[PDB]
């Protein structure tokens, strides 16, 4: 018949072909109920200390703080050197600096080669 | 002016305008215009610009060097002779930086006066921008940003030995 | 500042292809309730509409006639 | 467009390719076979400053339709004889050019049948 | 004040340039290349007036 | 770089022939028009894709003109199934439209007939890959048949835009414009092609079904 | 010769007038669109005469009028050629610019 | 181009193609008539309608907000609220 | 699953949004106005065969399947009108939405242009100042304890006062300034 | 702000776990942070990994630009998935099937062209021909050097 | 003076309008016409192509074996 | 050289006997007496540089960098008297002082034709950018990032001392003609290699270079204003200046070992590039900027060809003043929002014209944007490396890419979308503000202008 979708990572799921939002136990009325009251509790402090006449400048976003401080000023302290960590900057740290390394040598080697033996072309090439 | 000799250019020959039809072109009319309200109060202003540039007249003069000794003769480690000769030799080099950039010129000019037989009439400038630029890179190539008349010299000596030692095996 | 509106009475359905699907849709024992609504789409300057042929060559008749001058012009211009 | 089908579909030994051309000397099968004689010198032709592609058997033509665009300024439509002339000569030569293929398709074409012929003989 | 952009917009710049053009660039060497003028068989040159020959008789086709 | 060309225009033109915004079509219209410059300077015709940029700037400009006419007339409204009707509702737009679209076709004697049927006439009788010449031959026909989709579903047919009707085009500034840009796509083209100076050997010399090629494709 | 030069190079200062005009404004400008516009076709006009020259005789040139700097060998200077691809070019442009500003001058109105 | 709007034109709109429906008599309708109370409609039908303002005003209400429309005056209201009518 | 005033989406909700958006759809692929309205009576039909189903779970099933049967049948790019998101035109005024504080960072000499629109906003900013505090009294004593549960906001009660959280909600900017 | 406000190290134990979620406003039984593999993410939550173009373009937010809400975890790559950048957004074909059907396009495409090229078309005439020994002095060749004498015959 | 909106029906036509897009139309039917009646070749063709089979061995030198 | 070092050592009693209210009027109005007086230094021969004394000396590397330098301390003057306008009078004039002493001692190590006194100047250098970071720094790390900084350049330029001292020795001078006509070819032993290392560590740290580039995105950071323009515009310069010096007597050696270094920048502006493209801060995307672009000249100075010089040289010139500039507006957002993240501000332009068309200019001058300086020498960058290698033209050409596809993403989120809603004290521009811009900005488009007397000393 029709054909099925499935999900992939820049593809993901549409809502209405879920079959979680179907779902109708009193357990997932409550969990939305408890994120509703979260979302107001956080509405109603933002719009509070936001429609205040008295105050200009910048209210100002803990989860903003907390992003910034996680992404940039956590990452050390809660690093620990494993065989994961390690292999993923072993190949991802010396591997391109090698192969760099390698290509460059290998075509000056041979334009050297060349050149010393009187080979490549270099008639008008007085600017380097 | 410049002079001629420095930078040749052929005679023209302009071909005579005998026209087929009785339509008259606006390029002689615009040209004749051109030469009615633009040519005349530029000439004007400019005589009058040479006539206040003649009231008052000075000159200025190319400045000219003398031969210094160079560094085939010049002592190793005696700063005072060589650097003379390094002078000399980085103003030589700057010298021959702009024959070179006349040379090129001269070619360009060629390819663009002659237009679509520019392969054909333009052999004589292509064969002097070849030479000079063959004795430019056995003069000055390879040395690198540190150049200095030893590099140089060091250069020119490995060069004719080389050409030496080849002469030594085809004889 | 100041709009003011046709008859709502005045928007008919017959002899408008609104008439057909409604026939259709009573022939499959359905109605349609908002052929009123667009019955002004086929009623009016907008109905008699031309075809691609039809557009194609417009203006055709006057360049025809305007080429038909020309060329017995050019023919008695030359002689 | 049948030779292309012809050369692709059937067999090369007959159809002449386009890459290299006479596979075959003038002078075979043609007793004094004469050449084509241009009209313009080399001199008058490198003044006018044609094009290199331009600087065919048929320039004669190519001059003066140049010569008449140069000349009836800015009447810029009353030089159609000469290049017709122009277009007309440069056709024969594809008429020429067309009929050296012919030649080299049936000359490959006897060489064909001369061949087969001499190897069912002997 | 009817058609002054024809004259601060159009005139004052021909001359300015064109003072510039004739006293200052044409006056050091290549700055203005042109090239050459096409030449056929039987016109006129007007800087030595040689009369090029006329070409050769066409075996016509037509 | 001929084989570029010709995917080029292909895939756009076979993107264009089920789009519904009528600037995207515009936009993969020209992006075929270059295409067809790239392959035109793959067969070594230069000179052509020159005389093609000259002539293809004219009316694909003039054709963006009227879409913003069109867009302005509508209150902003870019879909194609929106629109309809507009044959007599705006006369100029309308003709304007229909000159652009039939000189983007190729009609003999317009504008891009100097141009986009010379470039064919090389395409053909020419040392050239086959496939990047059927598949250009199909990209005309694709352009054909865009270009009359725009045609009718523009003009052609049954209003579709809301029952508030604001349509106007009655300014001098618009009017010009498009008048001039109308001016040139009708003669340009003729202007341009007999003033040029011959820079190649044009070839003239081809059998009927080469020379008709494009003019039947177009048609079909 | 000194028409060609001089009449595109004022083609050329003529279209760059503007941007000094509105960069160096202090009022609010009486219909600036309307000068633009205007700019751009007396500039269309200006490019119109050396294409027709062009047509006539056949004139391809090449102006190196600022020299700009020179890297030893090399040379670099403000140099405009203009050949067949250039002068027929311009003028092309020049018109279609025209006419989409006409339009923009309509089109962007309440902008 | 775009002319100015105001509260009785978008009223005398809404009930123009109001009286254009065939489930709805013209003579019965106000501008206070809720539809599956006073003119015993479907909440289909108030999609439809609701779909109908769309079309005909050229700005798609949201869903949240479509289904909360039970009058005409209500209609009337959010498209005086989302066009800013009577400056 | 994501709104301002329920927590969920209910069943009928779901069936409406699944007509309005296949209504949208089928009007996307039947462009002409005639053959949309056959397939839109026929789409009402359908709907309307299953309208009186009184078991939930085969009420969820067959808006399951519809739900498969609409995702089967979209268009590619339906039509989006030019102000809904992902339209042509959608956001596209949005540099023009300057905020009114900036009036408050204006000079004296080009606030003298306009004297009585600044009285207007003087009396409109004191109007403000003289409310601000009667309506976050009446949100304290308004909501119960533990937070609201819900985002919805309360009405002026009382008469004489405005409702809470209002500034930024009248004083907003103009679709087309 | 004050710094028990601030990301800290892994929870294990469960009530680290309920403080955290705590702390970022969030459910305890929605709270999943990354696994524990020591790359420094911490305690910082696992969102579930969506672009901003997927939320709701009607229900209004505090930032209406970039579709988020104060207070709110926001995703360790918010500044990845904005609206600006890389979206998530379902398609009306699958994934799997677009990267074959233009896959499929572009090698039959190019195979195609490989294989016109190696068949080329052409007219059937013979090669064009210039006098004068093939233009030897106008295609650059010295004067001094005399070529050998070419010459084309009519037909 | 200006076009005023109307309501659901054909909206109002300056004669200028009309008048100059008949106009154009039929300058470009006539320039179509007047140039395939003049050139008639571009279209159609320009010189007759000769099929190769028609040529005799004699022109093409053929040696007959 | 006498004629600019004592003016500048006697602007400290100019600035300490001065009223509490007229010490930035005075300063300002004299470091620009000074910088105007500055453009003395450009009479410069074809052939031999200007020699002062046996002291001071100055070819046509140096001149740039000293009008820059000379140029830049009035620009510091005026943008660090804002947010030290409630500080008190003795502390101002410390800072002023301290800013007076990094001049001076700038300006007399790019003239020290003896390489020791150049190296003791180059690391008095350190302590006055120390104590401004590490005083007038706002945040709890701005320590760290002093130990960081001071740290990395003294572990990796005692050795050059060790190296300097043993030329000294060896050759028996360290003056730079009599080293330019004395100098003799470098063997392959390990001996050189080590002193090699020695000599090129202490730049390579102070460029820098990536993989010891970890110094630069907290003391960007944590600095202030008028510390970011001296750590953007003259130190890094500093170091490419003094690796231009030592090369000369490492031949031929470099030939082969320059060989992993080269690599270290070629796929280090790469890397570097794309942490701009995931940079949730201003400053650290400016700082890794200026890291891209040192590792590019960098690799130029290593190769050691006359182009490359030459494109180092005005690159280094265009960086700094571009560099300079960015920091200068990211310091005005950050003195109006009160935070450093990018995304928290958005939508300035409609509220800030003129300063989105000075960041406008300040983004299109960072890609290099012809005819600027920046891009003629990045230009003369890429020719030079594409004559030592073919593929080196991918490792530049991507980063093309990505050089823009951070610029432009830093010209969107501060400027375009849509504005935050909740901040409302976005002040208008102040003219102070916007004569700074001018004053960084208007140099650079002259000298696109006039390029060659900012192309080295062998142009
Ligand atoms: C053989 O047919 C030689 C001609 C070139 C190859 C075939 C080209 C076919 C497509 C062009 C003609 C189309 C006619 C409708």
């Amino acid at each position: 018949s029709f054909p099925k979708y499935e999900p992939s990572r820049l593809a993901s799921l549409p809502t209405t072909l879920d079959p979680a939002e179907y779902d109708i136990s009193s357990e997932t009325r409550k969990a939305q109920a408890e994120r509703l009251a979260i979302r107001s509790r956080l509405k109603r402090e933002y719009q509070l200390q936001y429609n205040d006449p008295s105050r200009r400048g910048v209210v100002e976003d803990p989860a903003l703080i907390r992003w910034t401080c996680a992404r940039s000023a956590n990452v050390y302290p809660n690093f620990r050197p494993n065989t994961k960590t390690s292999l993923l900057g072993a190949l991802f740290g010396i591997g391109p600096l090698i192969f760099w390394y390698y290509v460059f040598k290998t075509d000056r080697d041979r334009k050297e080669k060349l050149i010393q033996e009187g080979k490549l072309d270099r008639t008008f090439n007085i600017s380097y | 002016s410049w002079d001629k000799d420095v930078y040749p250019e052929p005679p023209r020959r302009t071909p005579a305008p005998s026209p087929q039809t009785s339509l008259p072109n606006p390029i002689t009319y615009l040209t004749k215009a051109f030469d009615l309200l633009v040519d005349r109060p530029v000439t004007l202003v400019r005589e009058f610009i040479e006539r206040q540039h003649a009231k008052n007249k000075y000159y200025y003069y190319h400045r000219e060097f003398r031969r210094v000794p160079d560094i085939t003769e010049c002592h190793e480690k005696d700063v005072l002779c060589m650097f003379e000769a390094e002078m000399q030799w980085k103003r030589d080099y700057k010298v021959d930086q702009e024959i070179v950039n006349i040379i090129q010129e001269r070619l360009k000019a060629c390819q663009q006066r002659e237009g679509e037989s520019h392969r054909q009439n333009c052999a004589k400038e292509l064969q002097q921008f070849t030479q000079v630029v063959k004795a430019y890179q056995d003069r000055y190539h390879d040395l690198g940003a540190h150049y200095s008349a030893r590099k140089c010299l060091a250069k020119q000596k490995q060069r004719m030995l080389a050409e030496r030692k080849a002469t030594k095996e085809a004889a | 500042s100041k709009m003011e509106l046709p008859d709502y009475k005045q928007w008919k359905i017959e002899g408008t292809p609104l008439e057909t699907v409604q026939e259709k849709l009573a022939a499959r024992g359905l109605r349609d309730p908002w052929g009123r609504n667009e019955a002004w789409r086929y009623m009016g300057g907008f109905a008699n509409n031309v075809s691609f042929v039809g557009a194609l060559l417009k203006g055709f008749k006057w360049g025809f006639a305007a080429f038909v001058v020309a060329v017995g012009a050019e023919y008695y211009l030359e002689s | 467009g049948a030779h292309l089908a012809r050369r692709y579909l059937g067999d090369a030994s007959v159809e002449p390719e386009p890459l290299r051309m006479p596979t075959f000397p003038p002078d075979y099968g043609f007793p004094e076979r004469k050449e084509r004689e241009m009209v313009a010198t080399q001199q008058e032709m490198n003044d006018a400053q044609l094009v290199l592609q331009q600087r065919d058997y048929c320039a004669h033509y190519l001059i003066r339709f140049l010569k008449c665009k140069r000349d009836s300024f800015p009447n810029f439509l009353a030089c159609k004889h000469e290049q017709h002339d122009w277009d007309y000569c440069e056709h024969l030569d594809y008429v020429k050019r067309m009929k050296e293929f012919e030649r080299e398709r049936r000359l490959l074409q006897r060489k064909k049948r001369r061949e087969q012929r001499e190897a069912d003989m002997a | 004040r009817h058609s002054i952009f024809a004259f601060t917009h159009v005139l004052i710049p021909v001359w300015i340039i064109h003072y510039y053009l004739k006293y200052h660039v044409t006056t050091k060497p290549y700055t203005i290349v042109e090239k050459k003028p096409r030449i056929f068989p039987g016109d006129t040159i007007l800087e030595t007036g040689e009369v090029i020959p006329p070409m050769k008789e066409f075996p016509d086709q037509h | 770089m001929l084989c570029l060309g010709a995917m080029t225009t292909l895939f756009t033109a076979m993107c264009a022939l089920t789009q519904n915004d009528i600037k995207k079509i515009i936009a993969f219209s020209t992006s075929s028009q270059l295409g067809l410059m790239m392959v035109t300077i793959g067969i070594n015709q230069p000179h052509l894709a020159f005389l093609h940029i000259c002539t293809h700037a004219f009316f694909k400009a003039m054709l963006f003109m009227c879409s913003g006419s069109i867009i302005h007339s509508l209150n902003d409204e870019q879909d194609i199934r929106k629109m309809g009707g507009l044959f007599k509702a705006m006369p100029f737009t309308t003709t304007a439209l229909i000159i652009g679209s039939l000189a983007l076709t190729g009609m003999p004697f317009l504008t891009g007939f100097y141009s986009k049927d010379l470039i064919i006439e090389s395409a053909n009788t020419s040392y050239t890959n086959a496939w990047a010449l059927l598949m250009t031959l199909v990209a005309t026909s694709f352009t054909a048949i865009y270009s009359t989709r725009i045609i009718f579903f523009a003009l052609l047919g049954q209003p579709r835009f809301p029952t508030l009707i604001n349509i106007n085009e009655n300014n001098p500034f618009l009017i010009n414009s498009i008048k001039r840009l109308l001016i040139g796509s009708l003669f340009a083209g003729f202007i341009i092609s007999n003033n040029i100076p011959p820079m190649t050997i044009p070839q003239m010399t081809m059998p009927h079904y080469l020379k008709m090629t494009a003019l039947t494709v177009t048609i079909l | 010769m000194n028409l060609f030069s001089s009449l595109t190079l004022v083609t050329l200062i003529l279209l760059t007038m503007p941007i000094a005009a509105i960069n160096f404004n202090t009022h609010k400008f009486t219909n600036y669109p309307l000068y633009v516009k205007t700019t751009i076709s007396c500039a269309f006009i200006t490019s119109m005469i050396p294409t027709m020259m062009f047509i006539h005789t056949g004139q391809e040139m090449i102006i190196s009028n600022w020299h700009w700097l020179t890297i030893q060998t090399l040379k670099l200077s403000l140099s405009f050629k203009m050949d067949f691809f250039s002068m027929m070019f311009v003028p092309v442009a020049l018109f279609v610019t025209w006419s989409i500003m006409e339009f923009s001058m309509w089109y962007m109105h309440s902008d | 181009d775009a002319p100015p709007l105001t509260l009785e034109g978008i009223k005398d709109r809404v009930l123009y193609v109001l009286k254009l429906y065939d489930k709805i008599d013209p003579e019965k309708l106000s501008v206070n008539s809720h539809f599956m109370k006073d003119l015993g409609l479907d909440s289909l039908d108030q999609v439809e309608i609701i779909m109908a303002m769309e079309d005909e005003f050229g700005f798609e209400i949201p869903d949240i907000d479509a289904e909360k429309l039970m009058c005409p005056q209500e209609i009337v209201d959010y498209i005086a609220d989302k066009k800013d009518v009577y400056e | 699953a994501f709104l301002p005033s329920a927590a969920y989406l209910t069943h009928q909700q779901k069936v409406l949004q699944l007509y309005k958006r296949a209504l949208r759809h089928l009007e996307s692929r039947c462009v002409h106005r005639d053959k949309y309205r056959y397939f839109a009576c026929l789409l009402r039909a359908r709907f309307d065969e299953h309208k009186n189903e009184k078991d939930m779970v085969k009420a969820t099933q067959l808006l399951r399947e519809a739900e498969k049967e609409f995702w089967h049948g979209q268009h590619p790019q339906p039509y989006i009108f030019p102000e809904s998101p992902g339209g042509t035109s959608y956001e596209r005024y949005e540099c023009y939405k300057v905020p009114e504080w900036c009036l408050d960072d204006w000079h004296p000499s080009e606030k003298a242009m306009y004297p009585d629109y600044f009285a207007k906003r003087e009396q409109w900013k004191k109007l403000r100042r003289e409310s601000w505090e009667r309506e976050v009294k009446q949100l304290q004593e308004e909501t119960p304890v533990g937070g609201p549960r819900t985002e919805a906001l309360p009405p002026a009660r009382k008469q004489g006062d405005l409702p809470p959280l209002w500034w930024h909600i009248v004083t907003r900017p103009r679709e087309r300034p | 702000i004050t710094k028990d406000m601030l990301p800290g190290p892994y929870p294990k134990t469960p009530e680290e776990r309920a403080a955290a979620a705590k702390k970022y406003n969030m459910r305890v039984e929605d709270y999943e942070p990354y696994p524990d593999d020591g790359m420094g993410y911490g305690d910082y939550p696992k969102l579930p990994d969506r672009s901003q173009q997927e939320r709701d373009p009607w229900y209004d937010w505090d930032h209406p630009d970039l579709r988020l809400n104060w207070g709110e975890p926001m995703h360790w790559d918010l500044d990845m998935y904005i609206r600006n950048r890389v979206d998530t957004s379902p398609t009306p074909v699958n994934w799997n099937l677009m990267c074959k059907h233009l896959f499929g396009f572009v090698a039959f495409m190019l195979f195609m062209f490989w294989v016109g090229e190696t068949y080329p078309t052409y007219q059937p005439v013979g090669p064009k021909q210039y006098p004068y020994n093939n233009l030897y002095l106008e295609r650059g060749g010295d004067p001094n050097k005399e070529p050998e004498p070419v010459v084309h015959y009519e037909i | 003076a200006h076009i005023e909106p109307r309501y659901r029906q054909f909206p109002q036509l300056t004669r200028s309008q009309v008048i100059q897009a008949e106009f154009f139309s039929a300058t470009m039917w006539f320039w179509i016409l007047w140039r395939f009646w003049h050139d008639s070749d571009a279209v159609l063709g320009h010189f007759p192509y000769p099929d190769p089979s028609q040529w005799t061995d004699e022109e093409l030198g053929i040696p007959p074996d | 050289m006498l004629k600019y070092i004592i003016p500048t050592m006697m602007l400290m009693p100019l600035t300490w006997l001065s009223k509490n209210s007229m010490i930035w009027i005075n300063t300002t109005l004299h470091s620009l007496l000074i910088s105007l007086t500055s453009l003395l230094l450009l009479n410069q021969f074809g052939d031999n540089s200007l020699n002062f004394s046996l002291t001071f000396f100055s070819d046509s590397l140096s001149t740039p960098l000293l009008i820059l330098t000379m140029w830049l301390l009035p620009l510091m003057l005026m943008a660090s008297q804002h947010h030290l306008s409630k500080e008190n009078l003795a502390r101002k004039k410390l800072f002023i002082s301290m800013l007076i002493l990094l001049q001076l001692f700038l300006i007399m190590t790019f003239t020290a034709t003896e390489l020791i006194f150049f190296y003791i100047m180059f690391e008095a250098t350190l302590v006055p950018t120390l104590i401004i970071i590490t005083r007038w720094g706002n945040q709890t790390e701005r320590l760290n990032a002093g130990l960081y900084f001071l740290f990395y350049t003294l572990a990796g330029s005692l050795p050059l001392l060790v190296a300097l001292i043993y030329i000294q020795n060896t050759m028996g001078s360290l003056n730079f003609l009599i080293l330019q006509y004395w100098v003799q070819p470098m063997p392959n032993s390990w001996s050189n290699t080590f002193m090699w290392l020695a000599c090129m560590m202490a730049f390579m740290v102070k460029m820098p270079l990536y993989g010891l580039h970890l110094w630069l995105p907290k003391a960007h950071v944590e600095a202030p204003i008028a510390g970011s323009m001296v750590l953007a515009a003259i130190l890094l310069k500093l170091g490419g200046y003094g690796m231009m010096r030592i090369t000369l007597l490492l031949n031929p050696i470099t030939d082969f070992m320059a060989y992993p270094f080269i690599m270290l920048s070629l796929w280090g502006m790469i890397m570097t590039s794309s942490i701009c493209l995931r940079q949730t801060d201003l400053k650290s995307l400016i700082a890794y900027s200026s890291v891209s672009h040192m590792a590019l000249v960098i690799v130029a100075i290593l190769i050691q060809t006359p182009w490359s010089y030459m494109g180092a040289t005005a690159l280094m010139i265009a960086h700094g003043l571009t560099s300079s500039m960015l920091f200068c507006l990211a310091n005005s957002n950050y003195e109006r929002v009160h935070s450093r993240t990018m995304i928290l501000a958005r939508g300035l332009q409609t509220l800030l014209p003129l300063m989105a068309a000075w960041w406008l200019l300040a983004s299109l001058t960072n890609l290099a944007l012809p005819p600027s300086i920046n891009l003629i020498g990045e230009l003369f960058v890429v020719m030079s490396t594409f004559s030592w290698s073919n593929i080196t033209i991918i490792l530049m050409g991507l980063n093309m890419v990505i050089t823009a596809l951070y610029s432009l993403y830093m010209l969107i989120t501060t400027q375009r979308g849509k504005h935050t809603h909740h901040i409302n004290n976005i002040l208008p521009s102040f003219t102070r503000e916007n004569a700074l811009m001018s004053l960084h900005m208007l140099p650079l488009l002259l000298l696109s202008l006039n390029p060659k007397i900012i192309l080295g000393p062998l142009y």
